[PDB]
């Protein structure tokens, strides 16, 4: 994984994004989400989803929501007040705590001022705490601002590692992006039954055509304009859809 | 000769841009922030390709006589290309005839189009460039479904 | 692992180095010192000099003019000479190895956290 | 200066019973910054120093049973030494650094009855 | 003042479904202080 004081920022994009894999999984210890409920993320679409990740302690994971405080909420990793998107957490003790202690994971602990939302700072400038200028020398008053976790694997819970990942919906001004997976079903044709080619909503019966689009049309229309054939998208037969039976 | 279009504002870094090329493989549109050289083309050894020195930032890639016509246009973020290939019996003159032109490419891009470019292939060992306006027309469909002939709406009182 | 090596008896108003030998750590990385300590009997202790990884020095301010500290990484040692020697500094003379001041709110320097022992000091002719 | 005034002097606590020992620092000592107290405690065994038993006044120092554990808010800092053995009849000391002189807990008296 | 509950049903109007049956699966519960 990466640190928590500079966390990754992979920018996820036009794809098919199934969320239920998420949130099913049940290995995951924390999954809240913020500006829309779970269930309903495999049925919306936005324009950008950004992933940023990383590693913290057990019990510093109620600092990454909205409106928080603390030493990682101040100036680690700030998120806005009006967050859309969903963080994601589970305990990782076997992989990232050695004997000994792991000291490769850092995070920052003296900042002049707290983080603006979604702001990084990967500087590492001694820190001035008293009124004495520092000189680039450590002292009294001058600190280093990077302190270290050291991780061991007899840690209680609550100070083994956490990794953590924070889904952030985002929606511009674009036309469109990435969306969650659609559905399917079977035909039947020959018989006034409900249909819906991938846009096309309709009834009626169903009928194996003897016309011969073109190789790059889907629908066939009437004089008065009424549509009257399609093409199966998965097999790309045409048939007719005569309206239902009425008299 | 013709070896693909530039697209963009500003054809530089700054501002997005899109990028068509086709060397002697096959077509590779990318689209990135680039910087291109204000007289960009690609020689023909056979080595090429003096066209831009910047490729940063890619938020799209994509890799793989005669009368080659395109209609190029830009849509709700939506860059849409038409194009057709007619076999002329002369070699570098525009002929008179009807030939409608099918949809090629839709790319959900977003980028903001105000200029574009040519790219050719030097010589180390004819074009044209109309514009689109709104129109009116009456299309005349085959019964295979192809469009055999049209009418413009605005030329003349017979129309 | 600090242990400070020096002579017992001492004779009055004479320069005297003193060596807190220890192991197990180094002394020249940023966060890392080594605070020198005395204490008279039935006193409360009474840190002397100190000196961090870059050869920061500290001193008492009182015995600041007879007070001269040099660390020693590679010996892992820490040569202190002191001067001017007198009844009232018959205490027995500690080192305590400093680390991370970032924590540096708990202890009025008395202490630390290594400290090592002490070489006792009696001031008598 | 913030004077460390001790808890129990004389102190005759039983054989593995708690015993406490309060350190009234006169100001509070507390580093706002740190959301986490400080304190060292210390242990003079007679005739041997005072180590350090609990830094942070809750994260207790290699190798020390936690039987001891450290307490305390704002001024008053109590010790949740759970149990008092044969091995505990010692001088312990409570101090600062967020001061300016060396001040000091006094010392117990560490009594086993 | 325990209000904000969560479920199923989506209310058709006018009713009301008081029950506790828990939404846990890391762990939910149709209630909010
Ligand atoms: C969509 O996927 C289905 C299978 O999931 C494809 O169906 C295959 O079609 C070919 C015909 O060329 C058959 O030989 C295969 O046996 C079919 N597979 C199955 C599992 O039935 C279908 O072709 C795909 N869609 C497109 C447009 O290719
Ligand atoms: C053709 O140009 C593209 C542009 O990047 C390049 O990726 C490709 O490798 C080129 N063809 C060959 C054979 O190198
Ligand atoms: C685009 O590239 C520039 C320079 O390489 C960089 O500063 C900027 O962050 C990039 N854009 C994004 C969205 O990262
Ligand atoms: C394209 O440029 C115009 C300039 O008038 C700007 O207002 C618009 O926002 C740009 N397009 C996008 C998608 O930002
Ligand atoms: C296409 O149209 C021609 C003439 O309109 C017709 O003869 C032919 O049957 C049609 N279908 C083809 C060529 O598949
Ligand atoms: C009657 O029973 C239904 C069960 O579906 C319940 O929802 C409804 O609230 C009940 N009527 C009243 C007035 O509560």
């Amino acid at each position: 994984f990466a640190s928590v004081y500079a966390w990754n920022r992979k920018r996820i994009s036009n794809c098919v994004a199934d969320y239920s894999v998420l949130y099913n999984s049940a290995s995951f210890s924390t999954f809240k989400c913020y500006g829309v409920s779970p269930t309903k993320l495999n049925d919306l679409c936005f324009t950008n989803v950004y992933a940023d990740s990383f590693v913290i302690r057990g019990d510093e994971v109620r600092q990454i929501a909205p409106g928080q405080t603390g030493k990682i909420a101040d100036y680690n990793y700030k998120l806005p007040d009006d967050f859309t998107g969903c963080v994601i957490a589970w305990n990782s003790n076997n992989l990232d705590s050695k004997v000994g202690g792991n000291y490769n994971y850092l995070y920052r602990l003296f900042r002049k001022s707290n983080l603006k939302p979604f702001e990084r700072d990967i500087s590492t400038e001694i820190y001035q705490a008293g009124s004495t200028p520092c000189n680039g020398v450590e002292g009294f008053n001058c600190y280093f601002p990077l302190q270290s976790y050291g991780f061991q694997p007899t840690n209680g819970v609550g100070y083994q590692p956490y990794r953590v990942v924070v889904l952030s919906f985002e929606l511009l001004h674009a036309p469109a992006t990435v969306c969650g997976p659609k559905k399917s079903t079977n035909l039947v044709k020959n018989k006034c039954v409900n249909f819906n080619f991938n846009g096309l909503t309709g009834t009626g019966v169903l009928t194996e055509s003897n016309k011969k689009f073109l190789p790059f049309q889907q629908f066939g229309r009437d004089i008065a304009d009424t549509t009257d054939a399609v093409r199966d998208p998965q097999t790309l037969e045409i048939l007719d859809i005569t309206p239902c039976s009425f008299g | 000769i013709i070896r693909g279009w530039i697209f963009g504002t500003t054809l530089d870094s700054k501002t997005q841009s899109l990028l068509i090329v086709n060397n002697a493989t096959n077509v590779v549109i990318k689209v990135c922030e680039f910087q291109f050289c204000n007289d960009p083309f690609l020689g023909v050894m056979e080595s090429e390709f003096r066209v831009y020195s910047s490729a940063n930032n890619c938020t799209f890639e994509y890799v793989s006589k005669n009368l080659r016509e395109f209609v190029f246009k830009n849509i709700d973020g939506y860059f849409k290309i038409y194009s057709k290939h007619t076999p002329i019996n002369l070699v570098r003159d525009l002929p008179q005839g009807f030939s409608a032109l099918e949809p090629l490419v839709d790319l959900p891009i977003g980028i903001n189009i105000t200029r574009f470019q040519t790219l050719l292939a030097l010589h180390r060992s004819a074009y044209y460039v109309g514009y689109l306006q709104p129109r009116t027309f009456l299309l005349k469909y085959n019964e295979n479904g192809t469009i055999t002939d049209a009418v413009d709406c605005a030329l003349d009182p017979l129309s | 692992t600090l242990k400070e090596s020096g002579p017992t008896l001492v004779k009055p108003t004479q320069t005297l180095t003193l060596t807190c030998t220890f192991s197990g750590f180094s002394l020249s990385t940023s966060g890392v010192g080594v605070g020198w300590i005395r204490q008279p009997p039935g006193k409360a202790l009474e840190w002397l000099a100190l000196i961090y990884w870059d050869d920061d020095k500290r001193y008492s301010p009182s015995l600041k003019s007879r007070l001269t500290i040099t660390k020693d990484t590679s010996k892992n040692q820490v040569v202190l000479t002191m001067t001017n020697m007198d009844p009232v500094d018959t205490a027995t003379y500690y080192c305590a190895h400093s680390l991370f001041l970032t924590v540096g709110y708990s202890s009025s320097w008395s202490p630390f956290d290594y400290w090592g022992q002490g070489t006792l000091v009696t001031v008598s002719s | 200066d913030i004077v460390m005034t001790q808890s129990p002097d004389s102190l005759a606590v039983s054989l593995g019973e708690r015993a406490t020992i309060n350190c009234k620092s006169s100001q509070s000592v507390l580093y706002s910054s740190n959301n986490k107290n400080y304190l060292a405690w210390y242990q003079q065994k007679p005739g041997q120093p005072p180590k350090l038993l609990i830094y942070w006044a809750s994260t207790r120092e290699s190798g020390v049973p936690d039987r001891f554990s450290g307490s305390g808010s704002g001024t008053d800092f109590t010790l949740t030494i759970s149990s008092l053995q044969a091995e505990d009849v010692a001088v312990y000391y409570c101090q600062q650094y967020y001061s300016t002189p060396h001040t000091f807990g006094q010392g117990t008296k560490l009594e086993i009855k």
